[PDB]
């Protein structure tokens, strides 16, 4: 699909670097939600709130 | 007088810490997160 700031390519041909990569944004809840559990049973919360 | 001062005084710190209550209410559930019940 047309994209007037990416392009598309082979990752061992271009050998991108991080910078190089393309970033987007992405929706958390669903994530977050697990993470809580998770981190709930596991006893470290100050990751959870630092993460959210 | 008396009644005056207290009615006046009454409304007075009604009207601000609601005003304040609002803006925590507003400000509460991102930085308490554990609380908000969207991650529950």
């Amino acid at each position: 699909p047309w994209t007037t700031d990416t392009t598309f390519d082979d990752i061992i041909l271009s050998q991108p670097s991080k910078e190089d990569f393309a970033k987007f944004t992405k929706e958390a809840p669903l994530f977050l939600r697990f993470l809580k559990l998770v981190t709930d049973v596991e006893g470290r919360q100050e990751a959870f709130i630092q993460f959210a | 007088s008396v009644k005056f001062m207290d009615q006046k005084r009454s409304g007075e710190e009604t009207v601000y810490f609601k005003k304040e209550d609002e803006a925590l209410l507003r400000n509460l559930l991102a930085n308490h997160p554990e609380y908000d019940p969207k991650y529950s």
